[PDB]
């Protein structure tokens, strides 16, 4: 919950940038990967594409639980 | 114009109308002299305004498509 306020009211594009590259959850290899290009747009797109990929991810983990349990 | 000591040349040029080639001179530098000034003017207008209007939603329709090409 530190944060809850402390994100937002901030529109610093470098800061919005890498906070979530080191707030992903990857490894060194790929951090470091993330670094190699120093294109903002794309590496934005990069960031949103794992966003996306970690919700779907959590979707697919709902639905086999809520269905599985009703079957069961 | 702007002068820098690395090399690199910073200026600012604004084309103003199209022109033929007359003879060139071996250089350095390389030398060029104009004849007539080429200019064309709008006849039949109504025409050339439906190709304008054409023209202003293709570009209207095609900059909202290059999301990540460095594109304003």
């Amino acid at each position: 919950r530190y944060q809850l306020e402390a994100v937002k009211g901030t529109s610093d594009p470098a800061m919005l940038a890498d906070t979530i590259a080191y707030h992903a959850t990857w490894t060194v290899a790929e951090k470091q990967e993330i670094l190699e290009l120093t294109d903002l747009e794309a590496r934005l797109k990069k960031v949103l594409g794992l966003l996306s990929r970690d919700l779907e991810r959590f979707e697919l983990d709902k639905r086999v639980a809520q269905r599985v349990k009703e079957q069961m | 114009a702007m002068r820098l000591p690395d090399g690199t040349l910073q200026v600012m040029v604004e084309a103003r109308a199209r022109a033929q080639v007359t003879d060139y001179i071996p250089g350095p530098y390389l030398r060029a002299r104009g004849e007539v000034f080429s200019e064309i003017f709008p006849i039949d207008e109504a025409v050339v305004r439906v190709l304008v209007e054409e023209l202003k939603e293709a570009f209207e329709k095609y900059v909202a498509n290059h999301k990540s090409l460095r594109l304003d």
